């Protein structure tokens, strides 16, 4: 015989198929040759020549399955307190059997059911519609196993889960298989594959979980402090996570944990905020480590405690930055903040998992701390911060290592970001730097250049524009003084002369000379030589001397010993009037120097204070008629 | 190159693919792998020509003559029994 | 006489020669000292004072005016 | 490694597993609950053999970059070939 | 009898005192009354009327002590392999006895020895001197216990210590007591209290320690990889720390550990830095955690591996910042660095104990990464960074939460510091910001103001001087437009008019058109009204109108439907030229507009492109004779 | 005609009527032509003829005292 | 809390520890190898008693902010007091 | 106020500081603290005046009359026998 359609006896072949499927559902041994023969018979009946009896086969299979499932329901109802395990066994048998008939009835589904099955669109916009035999089996199982016994099975599952929560572990295998069965029964439904599971089990389970964990939270709160209660909370969270991963479907996991966070933690947000006021003050290294994760789970837990940390650091930094000694305030002020900042940084990353908000909350207070105007001086913080630079930039005798300066400078930058009016710092730094270079007080240009580059990287080229030209100005100036000397060689000053050319756009020396100084003849020749020279190599320019800042060394031979002391330009002009006359009146000095009374007297006062001259008038106050005599008996 | 060969002994038939440079020994190893018969008992007959226990290309089995739709033809005999092949069923 | 060091500012004559606001020497002569502020802009102290008595903003960059140095 | 198929007339055809896996119906019979032997009462020797060459042609030329040649179908056996294909889900 | 000095028999009282001290040294029971009587006897002997017998007493005590100590030496020499325990026991016995006689001879020590003891200065700069009985006893013990048996006792102590290193624990009590005794014997010496201990024991012990540890290093290196060997090194270090605290005097602790670090770790620096090349690439979360501490102990270990981390992050950041899509490059480029920076920060702080150098070394590479000019465009990195600000500051339909932007903006600041030419960013930021405000594209000024304040805090007021004026300019400008309208009420424009009074300094609109545009009459009334009004409240001020940027809406009534389209001021006059004549020649437009041909053609091209007009010349190129006709059939 | 918006820069007449090199009004001809405005990336405006002559003497901005670069 | 001292004539004087701790020799005798009773066969009752009052005066007026009054010393007993002080190293 | 007092019984003498407001029973539980004898047996005699178990200030013991350089005078007796106190040794 061949595959041609023919008239086949429905009854005999149907009985053979019934015997075969009855063996299959019980997973009994079946002959492979009998397997193939059943396939052949199924195909023959599907294409039965008088009429395709595939609908009749479907009806007969549905009826037999209904009888079998009703018998299974009776058997389940017979068992008491054993319902879960033996139902799990029946499901395990029946799922495999259903797959076996799905393979058995593949021809019926493909050729008959599929060609007649209602589309999903019709059902969505809409006799039981035809479904595949596997879908039929699962649907009728859910109808006749899950629906009739649903209350009992849910109750038993909840009881077992609660027993596990009490430490009494039931069989994970049976309950997990039953849950997976609940997932499995509607797996053929394309839309909402977890709808039935959520409807019949997940919602009541979540409700009971919330109730039980609310009671547990009440019990633990009544029996423990904040720290013990929160540790128990963490333990319960991890234990319920393990429980869910053991039993429940994965999709519900995040739900259940959320529920355990809600009824059992968020219901007492006020309790969490009540004891954190002191937990951070005590600096409990391990408590905030677990206190952080709990507030992250709840929506509003973190922000309130975040601010409380800001209040603590605000006061903590203030105490470390309030009792500064008025003598060594700058160097210690930088160190005081640095350790306060350095300690909390390691605290946040380690204890608080390196939360970005806490790092942000840290700078919210440190900026308020560094920029605070604690001393009576108004906004002295950038000023005192500035003076720290000189301590690390001034060439001191046996000065500490420049490399050991470098890392200190890097640590200094951290405080630099916290300053409010960073521009004001620049102005203070510039003039303070101006003194350091004009006298060579800086140990090296390179050390200063590191600050220049770092500041430019810190606040752009424009913020360091004056400083960069400032640093550059003297670096080239060394060659200019040398190159000027070559001009004398190329072409007699009589004195040792040095000069710095200053770029007027950057040097903070806006004090224009109000009084017209009279350059001494001994200095006038050098002035003439340089000004003529400057135009030679640098034309189209204008020069302007600030004599009062010019410095020079003066050697007198009138004393018993040659004494050399550094003096200013105004100081030299006054003393040069004594190289011809041992006594000079005030008016003669005024005529010779053309100085104003205020500064000339101040200049004269310095000489009298050092006893370079002797005031010939009995009054301690100097007038226009004051006469001054040289100090022929001065000794040092 | 891949060559498709159907080996036939009586009603028994085995379909396989091998290399054109493969010899009788490889397909014999296939015979011990499935049917477990010693190679000396195995005897190959390409039509009536006994094949030397010689590559398939040397025997005349090429890609053109051995295709998935037109597999090459050869008969298997076992201990020396004469080659016996039962003809296929006749289509209507 | 033993030694001397000299410091002198450098600027181009052509770029600045007169008070920008008033065509007159900036040395106490308006149509009057050299007023100074953080803008580093110098005009007759007479004109600067009357501007400040009128408007409390820099004439050039237009910000609040505070004196720098003198 | 292989599977043996017996036709209506008892002929034995031994093929690789993936050849059987190509047909869904043969997948079902091999999934039935030791040589894996499968009989075909309604299929004679020649039809099953040409179906085996159909499996070979399919597995060779599916996902094959070379041009797929036409597979010959004899008109005197076309009806049996197509009914067997409908039987074997292919 | 009283305390008066008298002639006392030296022999009998001396014998009684000898019996008493003999009982004392053996810690035998002594009557308290006998103790007091011996005190009186000592006092009488010291003040013996014929001659102080204190010198005779001191000699007798020294002789008896010498005999006792020699007997003790004999007893110790009798013991073999028991020397340590029984010598230790004798040590406590003799030390307690020595303290007892020290209390016993208090009067003798004060009156005779102390009054005649050589001063420390005399000993330093200048018969055995006089020593305290406790000092005498300890010195002679060192002379006759420690010195004669020193080699044996050191050898036994080293053997026991090695046995403990081998896991065979000897008695802590005995050997620890002997070790402490080594300090104890010279504890009376004011100068160098640990000299003898270091000389006789600490140096040989350290020598053996280094040799043993160098051998231990060799064995472990030959038997383990880098990770296993370093873990064993850490174990050995902690074990030796425990050992030293258990046995040795505390002062030597830091020494021994140092030795254990020198011979066992640094001896193969080439090896420590050999395998670190891949340990960081693999990102072994735990290996570098213990690999960091080992290099901290050695002087030069850290810097080499520090740089290797910089190389790794340099490449790691580059890969995450090289394959950026040309479409969404700006938003993702900022994001790509963030996790690259964010992950390593948590890595450095947690794994590497939050070392400051590594955090510094991190920024050394990220700055080199962000500022890198990967695209073909030169230095496009700051520019593309600017576009990210627009993405977070452009009001989009259903725009995402501004509060969430604030978090993004804070994260944005982190990469901002890494830019080198931050000024260039400002210039590009301004023009991009110029578009957003002039069209209201920003969500709100408050959102923009956050950027302004943050930038000023980031780089000072000066760097944000223009931008702050930018932001303020329009904020006041809202009232000016409103207040201008009140003037019309106070005193007919006919059109809806809005105006922004831009400030010349901050606004980057340097281009003032040379083309003297002719304001349309419909606009000529309004400009007259405002200019007169502006001088009313804001006299002394010059106004300059950039018409090309002014925006206007024109309603065309000639078409079949009322259409509203927005076009520029240059586009105002063109359509106005068609409200009287449906066709206008090029010269008429040029005469009316009075503006340059180049932009006029561009202006005309735009209108033709949107089919506003119809070009009446067949040439696609517009010439000076090109006539144009209105588009009466235009539709939208 | 339906609606119009106006934008106009604001500056004081007396404060900015001069160029550093010649002091002739920037909107007027330079002294030599008596001629477009040349802009530096330093936001300083000078006559194109004046700046070109200054660049020949030295490549710097006169007010900035820093290297000149043509913004526009 | 108290210690008893017996003079040469057998008189018993009981004072607290801290009173006796002032004298160095007493510290030694109490440090010697239950009532802590010490006899002073070279010191009679009155001398030891006045030594007790000296201890009380010292412990009262050491580190005392109030002005320290003079302690009476009888000339007929001054030599015995001073030699007893040397014996007690106080 | 602190008052320094010496108590005597034959050759036994005890020195102690107390409060001026402290009663005789204070000086008595001093006696049980030192030598464990019941208070009823203990009786205190300021000179020849028996003192009722009455503050020291009421008894006449003040800071002026009880000093570290001059402690006050009082005798002790037990059960009730006559007061017997042996005078101190006579200095030369
Ligand atoms: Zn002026
Ligand atoms: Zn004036
Ligand atoms: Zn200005
Ligand atoms: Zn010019
Ligand atoms: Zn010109
Ligand atoms: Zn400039």
């Amino acid at each position: 015989m061949s595959l041609k359609p023919r008239v086949v006896d429905f009854d005999e072949t149907w009985n053979k198929l019934l015997t075969t499927i009855k063996a299959v559902v019980m997973l009994e041994y079946v002959e492979r040759a009998t397997w193939n023969d059943r396939f052949s018979d199924i195909y023959a009946l599907c294409v039965a020549y008088p009429e395709p009896l595939g609908e009749r086969l479907y009806t007969e299979t549905k009826i037999f399955l209904e009888n079998h499932v009703r018998h299974l329901h009776k058997r389940v109802l017979e068992s008491e307190e054993q319902v879960l395990v033996m139902y799990h066994r029946y499901w395990e048998e029946y799922s495999k059997g259903a797959d076996y008939m799905d393979c058995l009835y593949r021809y019926l589904n493909t050729q008959f059911i599929k060609k007649n099955k209602l589309t999903e669109a019709d059902l969505q916009y809409g006799n039981e519609p035809l479904m595949e035999i596997g879908e039929l089996a699962l649907d009728m199982w859910r109808k006749l196993m899950v629906e009739p016994l649903q209350a009992i099975l849910i109750r038993m599952l909840l009881r077992e889960i609660k027993n596990d929560r009490g430490g009494e572990d039931p069989n994970q295998k049976v309950i997990h298989g039953v849950i997976n069965s609940f997932v499995h029964v509607e797996q053929y439904k394309k839309k909402f594959p977890l709808k039935f599971y959520q409807e019949i089990f997940e919602s009541p389970f979540l409700t009971e979980t919330g109730e039980y964990y609310k009671q547990e939270a009440s019990n633990l709160l009544q029996e423990s402090n904040c720290s013990q209660y929160m540790e128990k909370v963490l333990g319960r969270l991890k234990d319920e996570e393990i429980r869910c991963r053991k039993y429940l479907h994965p999709s519900s996991y995040t739900k259940v944990i959320h529920e355990c966070q809600q009824r059992m933690v968020a219901d007492h947000l006020q309790f969490l905020h009540a004891e954190c006021h002191n937990i951070i003050r005590q600096e409990k290294k391990n408590d905030m480590a677990n206190m952080y994760v709990l507030l992250r789970a709840v929506s509003t837990g973190l922000p309130h405690m975040i601010q409380e940390l800001q209040n603590h650091i605000h006061d903590e930094g203030l105490r470390a930055t309030s009792n500064l000694t008025q003598e060594n305030m700058p160097t210690l002020f930088v160190e005081s903040v640095l350790e306060v900042h350095g300690k909390f940084v390691q605290l946040i990353n380690t204890v608080l998992n390196g939360d970005q908000h806490f790092m942000s909350a840290l700078d919210k207070a440190l900026t308020s701390v560094v920029n605070y105007r604690e001393p009576k001086s108004v906004c002295k913080a950038p000023e005192l911060l500035a003076k720290y630079c000189d301590n690390l930039l001034k060439k001191s005798a046996k000065g500490m290592t420049e490399n050991e300066v470098e890392d200190r400078l890097t640590s200094f930058i951290t405080v630099f970001k916290y300053i409010d009016d960073k521009d004001v710092f620049q102005k203070f730094y510039a003039r303070m730097l101006a003194k350091r270079l004009i006298h060579g007080l800086s140990m090296s240009m390179d050390s200063e250049e590191a600050m220049i580059n770092k500041l430019k990287q810190a606040c752009g080229y424009e913020f360091t524009s004056k400083l960069h030209r400032m640093y550059t100005d003297m670096s080239v100036s060394a060659d200019l003084n040398n190159k000027f000397n070559n001009f004398i060689k190329n072409q007699d000053l009589g004195i040792s002369f040095q000069i710095y050319v200053l770029q007027a756009g950057a040097w903070p020396l806006t004090q224009a000379p109000s009084s017209t100084f009279a350059i001494p003849q001994e200095l006038e020749k050098s002035v003439q030589m340089f000004e003529l020279f400057y135009s030679q190599h640098f034309s189209g320019r204008k020069l302007t001397w600030l004599h009062y800042l010019c410095t020079g060394e003066v050697k007198m031979n009138y004393l018993g010993k040659p004494y050399v002391a550094m003096v200013t330009t105004y100081q030299m002009a006054v003393l040069l009037a004594f190289n011809n006359s041992e006594t000079v009146s005030y008016k003669e000095l005024q005529d010779s120097t053309q100085m104003n009374e205020k500064e000339l007297t101040k200049t004269i006062k310095s000489l009298l204070d050092v006893k370079m001259i002797n005031h010939d008038s009995e009054k301690e106050d100097i007038d226009a008629e004051s006469s001054f005599s040289l100090n022929m008996n001065f000794s040092s | 190159m891949d060559v498709f060969l159907m080996i036939r002994r009586h009603k028994t038939t085995i379909f396989t693919d091998a290399k054109e440079s493969s010899t009788v020994f490889e397909l014999k190893r296939i015979v011990e792998g499935i049917l477990k018969r010693p190679p000396d008992e195995q005897r190959l007959y390409k039509d009536d020509q006994l094949l030397d226990d010689k590559t398939l290309g040397e025997c005349g089995f090429t890609s053109q003559t051995a295709r998935p739709q037109a597999p090459a033809t050869v008969g298997l005999a076992f201990r020396f029994e004469a080659l016996c092949i039962e003809p296929f069923s006749s289509p209507p | 006489v033993k030694k001397w060091n000299a410091v002198a500012l450098w600027a181009w004559d052509i770029v600045v020669d007169n008070c920008a606001i008033c065509r007159n020497h900036i040395m106490d002569l308006c149509i009057c000292t050299v007023a100074w502020g953080v803008c580093n802009h110098a005009f007759h102290f007479h004109c600067i004072s009357r501007w400040l008595k009128t408007r409390q903003v820099c004439p050039l960059d237009n910000r609040e005016w505070e004196f720098q140095k003198y | 490694m292989y599977v043996k198929l017996i036709s209506s007339d008892g002929h034995e055809f031994i093929v690789k597993r993936e050849h059987a896996l190509t047909s869904g119906t043969i997948k079902a019979m091999l999934s039935g609950p030791e040589t894996n032997e499968v009989n075909f009462r309604e299929i004679p020797s020649h039809v099953l053999s040409k179906v085996c060459m159909y499996f070979t042609y399919k597995v060779r030329y599916t996902n094959s970059s070379t041009e797929i040649p036409e597979f010959p179908i004899a008109p005197e056996i076309a009806l049996e070939l197509l009914m067997a294909a409908n039987f074997l889900d292919c």
